[PDB]
């Protein structure tokens, strides 16, 4: 296991789907908020529906 | 362009992600996108131009 800052790991994950890194870094807060809200929606979906 | 910026304490190199082979940072290792007010964690360093010495001499 080789440590690596999570923002840079996500930069690699972006650069692996054909989107340059600067897209993430310039939109890091937007992407972080989108991810957090998505996880919240997952909680709601699992809690409401069996 | 491909790799990651690293530092051995004093100088900033750009290496490939999977094997430590440091290289001077020049404008052919790196590409410009944006400016310094938007990235979170951006540092100050000097990017060497391979063209300026040729023009100088
Ligand atoms: C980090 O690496 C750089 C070079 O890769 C080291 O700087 C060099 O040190 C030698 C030894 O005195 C000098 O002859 C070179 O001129 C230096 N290069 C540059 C560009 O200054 C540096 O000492 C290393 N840092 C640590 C903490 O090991
Ligand atoms: C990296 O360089 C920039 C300039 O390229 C520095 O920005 C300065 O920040 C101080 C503190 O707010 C201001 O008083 C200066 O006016 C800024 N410079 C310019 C040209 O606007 C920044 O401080 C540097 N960072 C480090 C860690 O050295
Ligand atoms: C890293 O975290 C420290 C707090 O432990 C903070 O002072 C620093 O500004 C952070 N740097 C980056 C690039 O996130």
């Amino acid at each position: 296991a080789l440590q690596i800052p999570f923002a840079m790991q996500m930069a690699y994950r972006f650069n692996g789907i054909g989107v340059t890194q600067n897209v993430l870094y310039e939109n890091q807060k937007l992407i972080a908020n989108q991810f957090n809200s998505a996880i919240g929606k997952i909680q709601d979906s699992l809690s409401s529906t069996a | 362009r491909e790799g990651v910026f690293v530092s051995n304490g004093t100088h900033w190199f750009v290496t490939q992600r999977n094997f430590y082979e440091p290289q001077i940072i020049t404008t052919d290792n790196t590409f410009v996108s944006g400016n310094c007010d938007v990235v979170i964690g951006i540092v100050n360093n000097t990017v060497y131009d391979p063209l300026q010495p040729e023009l100088d001499s």
